[PDB]
């Protein structure tokens, strides 16, 4: 029963949308259990500079009860059916769901409708979370990679709204208002911007008069029917070093303006990532792991580990590269990278792209490693593609991939440009802006 | 005294022109690289 068809064989992701403008998608699958979720598109980069942390400090509130049922009304209703409840929320994407069993499909909605809209906001609860966020930034600022890619945004996206972090800033936090947490909900959690998701042992139908039935927003005049579009921002080759020598590793991360998600050249930029691949010091793979960077790495003792990304964004994108390494051989590490990048843009081979491809589809696949990961799908798809996008068509996408186009949209994205850089920790070795400029060019 | 008296001359023209044009080129390529320095801007933030 060849890959091919198991393929066409996944059930079709069923959408339909309401008059409020809520869309309802999922895709059916026999599981006894299953996830379910409202994927707001919504994020840090809808805040401002006045209610930086908003999103997030909500996220903090939108589980610890609604008007409707208090604090432990819903954890015990939640608690005592089994079901986890959880979410997150990134710069340009927000997402509240549960795992539950099927069985309890429609009770778990309105779980889920009465969260995204009654949010209890208790006042009282507020100054307490105030000083629990607070509390994670003192350990999340101790998290290298975490600073190192805020600092990315910081600075690749200096001067817009993507270069802020979700947290948001200390005073935010300190000061924002129960009446402040409030209009963000009211303003960014809106019917036509928010996706209701499931997948597992679900009825697209018995899920949408669910929806029907608490997703029951009113839309009067045109302007709630609209989904804003965002202010465009600036991309700036440019650097920021934040050193300290009392840190036991340096990190690395340099990266150049991606596309954005609606951009085919995306599916070319992936597979080229996944010729250069990651890397780190337990990978069993050794001098013989299949990436020349992996491989010099390993052969110099170049990093502790280093991983390629293509993180993207509605308008925009960071394509780029993270690497840790020690003092001493930050430099060879750096050069050794941006030297697979010429290569990228210069020599990539068709065996290359051919292993490239391959090692995709297997990670392509395993974001479907069930419900959730499946939802999380679903509810990104809709949200950035618009539609759903089957593995097949991936797949189709992947396989016109050739070393030729790998070239050619590597060299349009990389070469003599001018790149972003952060680095943090014991850097003094690895340096020069102009050094690394001229990195981008000839291989 | 001095027979290449004209050719010298035609010479040092010609080498003030160039001269010129070529400083020239070379103060803005100085001055591009530099600029990564001239701008930087640093900040001291000690950990509290």
């Amino acid at each position: 029963a060849t890959y091919a068809q198991t393929l066409q064989n996944i059930p079709e992701t069923n959408v339909t949308t309401l008059d409020n403008g809520l869309r309802v998608a999922s895709e059916e699958s026999s599981q006894p259990t299953c996830t379910v979720g409202v994927w707001i598109g919504a994020g840090s980069r809808y805040e401002n500079e006045k209610n930086n942390g908003a999103g997030y400090f909500v996220e903090h509130l939108a589980f610890k009860g609604t008007k409707k049922r208090p604090c432990a009304a819903f954890e015990k209703e939640v608690e005592s059916m089994g079901a986890h409840f959880n979410g997150y929320t990134s710069r340009e994407q927000t997402a509240f769901y549960i795992k539950a069993l099927s069985k309890d499909m429609p009770k778990v909605v309105e779980l889920l409708a009465d969260v995204v809209q009654n949010c209890a906001l208790e006042e009282s609860q507020i100054e307490k979370e105030r000083g629990v966020i607070l509390q994670e930034l003192k350990e999340m600022d101790n998290d290298m990679t975490n600073v190192t890619f805020d600092y990315l945004h910081a600075t690749a996206f200096q001067g817009t709204a993507l270069a802020r972090t979700v947290e948001g800033t200390t005073e935010n936090i300190k000061h924002l208002t129960r009446a402040d947490l409030a209009s963000y909900i009211d303003t960014h959690f809106k019917a036509p911007r928010m996706v209701l998701a499931a997948a597992g042992g679900i009825s697209h139908k018995e899920l949408v008069d669910a929806a029907r039935q608490h997703f029951s927003g009113v839309s009067f005049t045109y302007k709630e029917d609209a989904v804003p579009i965002l202010p465009r921002c600036r991309f700036t080759g440019s650097e920021i070093r934040a050193r300290d020598d009392a840190l036991p590793v340096a990190h690395v991360a340099l990266a150049v303006e991606g596309p954005g998600w609606a951009d085919p050249d995306n599916v070319v930029l992936h597979v080229a990532n996944a010729i250069i691949g990651r890397y780190d010091r337990t990978f069993g793979g050794g001098k013989h792991l299949s990436s020349r960077l992996a491989a010099l790495a390993v052969e110099h003792k170049l990093c502790h580990s280093f991983q390629t990304f293509n993180t993207s964004y509605s308008d925009t994108g960071l394509f780029g590269f993270h690497f840790v390494a020690d003092p001493l051989s930050i430099d060879d590490m750096m050069f050794c990278a941006q030297g697979e990048w010429m290569r990228l843009c210069t020599s990539t081979t068709e065996s290359e792209v051919k292993r490239a491809k391959n090692h995709l589809r297997s990670a392509m696949v395993a974001q479907l490693d069930g419900t959730t990961p499946v939802c999380e799908t679903i509810g990104s798809h809709l949200l950035n593609y618009g539609r759903r996008i089957s593995l097949e068509e991936w797949d189709s996408r992947i396989s016109a991939v050739d070393a030729r186009m790998v070239r050619d949209v590597c060299s349009k994205y990389i070469y003599d440009k001018c790149p972003a850089l952060a680095a943090v920790g014991p850097i003094e070795q690895l340096l020069d802006y102009n050094r690394i400029r001229s990195g981008m060019y000839w291989i | 005294a001095e027979p290449e008296h004209d050719q010298r001359k035609r010479m040092g023209l010609k080498m003030l022109l160039i001269s010129a044009l070529l400083t020239s080129l070379l103060y803005y390529m100085k001055r591009h690289k530099w600029s990564v320095l001239k701008s930087r801007k640093m900040a001291y933030r000690p950990p509290k």
